[PDB]
């Protein structure tokens, strides 16, 4: 029976779940797998040697946690499993694949075999009969309520300024260059390794991350603001000591708008995005130049969506009416926008069902996706 | 500037034009100002007969596209499958 | 000028040179723009950095190349004029301006304002004395010696049917579209990046224009052969990158036939082709059904002709007697008919001397081109 299904979001850096209808995913936890690191002789520590939530955070430095979503690819599949199945326990979803819908979440440009491999997951390991899964765009497009919008997500690693219109997303349009943050945090360790610390460890990483979220900013004046001298503002060690904080917190950042700093011949979102535009109707394009939908998680700074404007200004002409719509719960917005779109009854159809996925499988898929 | 096309092979073409021009020039003698009388009829032949071949170009897509588009707004293809599954985007759009 | 004339294979994706009684063109070398990447430290590191040829292909991954000839149309034109320079220097002519005349060939439907900078160049930074800019389909009835035939260019940004008769062309019946296997390779690409391949250098993508050259064909039947599941045949990078081919190599393609999978407006350029051919009187297209004259560099596929074939024969009326001339030097035949008028030497009332410029520019070359 199509039971309460759940909207199930994989944002890059963080994966979301929980069920529709409701307006927080009330299970989540960042996209990562943990392994551990020592070797436990004595009792008293936990078993299963893949800790997620708060025993990855618990144990932050003694699991050498990793990464499988990588710039949207996806590798630990059977982990991803046991991730879902993290979520499955009694933990976060106590039911059952067959017993509840799923809502799961997409990315342009994917490999046909990795979800594939996903829909072998959830009807061969998994068994979920109502299972829909497609782009998380087309979710922030029902939590803003525009049809006709540019929508650029924002995670770790995955950055794809997508133009809908109608919700109807112009494929010759749609621009995916999913790299983000990852390595802004990465070549700030760089600036560290340029400061004498070393954060090879995700969980040392993560901190570092931590503090990208939190002390980290986009100074809108690009060379003005990095000729001026920082003050380097003492952030506090989570042990209790205190370090630096540089031009990094907005330094770094500028390599996201100019991607030459790591060696990418790339054109920063604000580029791609009116190369974007350039493939559309050029009525449309006023629409979408006020028509900016933000979205995902590194969508969080001070100056952030200002500094874009300052792009736009720099790439749109005169006369051009431009609006930035920033949302607030970012990464949920598009949770919630599942939880609305899972909530539809002609919703049925194109969702493969298991007899459907026994049918073909591969070109059942492909023909129910596409 | 009067214009009568009449082509019909398989949809009529009967395209009809001209062009009100109205200039004023001044008659000083009979072979002076005759070439120049003649020179400014010439100019707007040549004139309208090149805006005509611009009107070719700017109809063919502006006229055209307006009236009805070549692709649709998206300009990619248009699936009636998908279209009529799930009401496609009457929903939000 | 008593000195050899220069003729000059204007090619969109690979230009080429040379002068009269030859075959061959004298000096090939693509039309690109390979700018640097990195900066200079040892001595020993050359400069001027914006090297072409050799080092182009030797140090791919280490020159930014981009090209000037986009949409058949040079945009990078003081580096084409160093382009010629760096024909005019010891690698290919080891001569001036002055001393050899210069044979300019041209796509139809030019802009004149792109023959007119041309002209500047050719008459104020080089000083040519015997120069003009003709045509490239008649060249290649030069080359195949007929008189009412049917040209087809196939090169990177260009593609254009023109109905010639006697080497002189309808100027009106002659279409043309400025689209090849640039954005069809990126298409291709674009293939790749569904299956993770967004390997965005252009000399990266060279690589991919190499196998386009190589493991690309056009299947006849369009969905007989695209619907069903290939075998994937591997390709090898320079190191030797397993990478799978499939059926991107003739669904690509399909793009000049389909326009719809970019979304161009255009309607298949073969039936702009058999539109470029009924803008004439019946008979004359018998006597163009005839002669039909393949040029460029694209015209090499499997069931390219083959395909277009079955096209016309679905589209055209009875009797079509598809009669298409397959040479190979299809990208020299506008070479050989540059050197078959270099050799004529009528051409003097034909070009558009110094004085010429001098007194006229370029309207002397719009007053005498056809
Ligand atoms: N305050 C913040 N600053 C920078 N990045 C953030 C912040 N909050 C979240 N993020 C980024 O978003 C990632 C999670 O977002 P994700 O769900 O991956 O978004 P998307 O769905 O756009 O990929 C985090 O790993 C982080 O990199
Ligand atoms: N063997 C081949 N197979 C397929 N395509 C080719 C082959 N050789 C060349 N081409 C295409 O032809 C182009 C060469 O451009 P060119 O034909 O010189 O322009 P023009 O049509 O102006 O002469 C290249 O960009 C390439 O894509």
């Amino acid at each position: 029976i199509a039971n309460q299904p759940v909207v199930i979001d994989n944002g890059s850096g963080v994966i979301k779940a929980g069920f529709a209808g409701d307006q927080i995913p009330k299970y989540c936890f960042p996209n990562y797998v943990g392994r551990p690191k020592h070797v436990r002789v004595m009792a008293g520590a936990l078993e299963g040697d893949i800790f997620i939530g708060p025993k990855a955070e618990e144990h932050r430095g003694l699991l050498s946690i990793r990464y499988p979503m990588e710039h949207g690819i996806v590798k630990d599949w059977n982990d991803m499993e046991r991730i879902w199945q993290y979520v499955y326990s009694k933990d976060q979803l106590q039911t059952f694949s067959e017993e509840h819908p799923v809502l799961l979440t997409e990315a342009p440009l994917n490999p046909r075999k990795n979800r594939e491999r996903a829909a072998e997951v959830f009807f061969e390991t998994f068994n979920v009969p109502a299972l829909f899964i497609s782009m998380q765009a087309v979710l922030s497009l029902y939590a803003t309520g525009r049809t006709t919008g540019v929508v650029l997500d924002s995670g770790d690693g995955v950055t794809h300024a997508v133009p809908i219109y109608e919700g109807f997303a112009m494929p010759h349009s749609i621009m995916r260059i999913d790299i983000a943050g990852r390595d802004v945090s990465r070549f700030l360790r760089l600036y560290l390794r340029k400061e004498g610390y070393d954060f090879h460890s995700s969980s040392e990483f993560e901190i570092v991350k931590a503090i990208k979220e939190r002390a980290c900013y986009l100074s809108i004046n690009p060379q003005k603001d990095e000729t001026l001298e920082t003050e380097k503002a003492q952030y506090y060690l989570p042990d209790g000591s205190t370090i630096e904080i540089g031009p990094s917190r907005f330094r770094a950042p500028e390599l996201l708008f100019r991607p030459d700093l790591i060696g990418e011949e790339s054109e920063g979102i604000h580029e791609v995005l009116v190369f974007a535009i350039q493939k559309s109707d050029m009525d449309l394009r006023r629409t979408l130049f006020s028509n900016i939908v933000l979205s995902g998680g590194s969508t969080l700074f001070k100056g952030f969506g200002d500094r874009l404007l300052s792009e736009v200004k720099k790439l749109a002409p005169k006369d051009v009416k431009i609006r930035i719509s920033a949302p607030q719960e970012r990464l949920y917005s598009t949770w919630i926008g599942g939880s609305i779109l899972a909530s539809l009854d002609t919703f049925k159809k194109m969702w493969v069902s298991k007899k459907e996925y026994e049918e073909d499988g591969a070109r059942s898929i492909h023909r129910k996706t596409f | 500037l009067k214009i009568q096309v009449h082509y019909y092979e398989d949809g009529n073409v009967q395209l009809v034009s001209h062009k009100d021009v109205q200039d004023s020039v001044t008659v000083s003698n009979e072979a002076q100002t005759a070439k120049e009388f003649i020179k400014i009829i010439e100019h707007a032949e040549n004139e309208y007969q090149t805006a005509i071949s611009e009107n070719y170009q700017t109809m063919s897509d502006t006229t055209f596209k307006a009236l009805r588009r070549q692709l649709p707004v998206t300009r990619t293809k248009i699936d009636w499958n998908k279209i009529l599954s799930y009401k496609i985007g009457k929903e939000m759009q």
